[PDB]
């Protein structure tokens, strides 16, 4: 199973959100819960958009396509801890 | 910031009903 994964992976990359004061365990499981379920990209990020009214749509969608992305790499057999040093190099912007 | 923090673990709560239904069938 992926789901544990997931969430730590999707809880690294809400952390790259500036001025996101929200929760983000838990957000992370809710967003993985609405892929689990059969979520699409547009669900997941219509029922966050609701919830989240501070962030633009397209940084929610840069968050559910992270969501999917790494679940695909998952079951592709790359290693969770690969994934999310991709996720910190993305949000720090460096290469260090 | 408390209604939406009971708003978000209401949510996850209906989603784990429905992934323990869909695991039932
Ligand atoms: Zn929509
Ligand atoms: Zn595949």
């Amino acid at each position: 199973q992926y789901t544990e994964n997931l969430k730590v992976i999707v809880a690294e990359k809400l952390a790259g959100i500036p001025n996101f004061n929200e929760d983000i365990k838990y957000v992370a499981e809710y967003i993985v819960l609405l892929i689990v379920n059969g979520g699409t990209v547009e669900s997941v990020v219509d029922e966050l958009a609701s919830l989240f009214d501070s962030v633009s749509r397209d940084t929610l969608a840069n968050v559910v396509q992270t969501a999917f992305f790494a679940l695909e790499a998952l079951q592709q057999g790359e290693s969770a801890e690969n994934i999310v040093s991709k996720i910190r190099m993305m949000n720090a912007q460096s290469l260090g | 910031t408390a209604s939406k923090m009971k708003l978000l673990k209401k949510k996850i709560e209906e989603q784990r009903e429905i992934l323990q239904k869909t695991h039932h069938k």
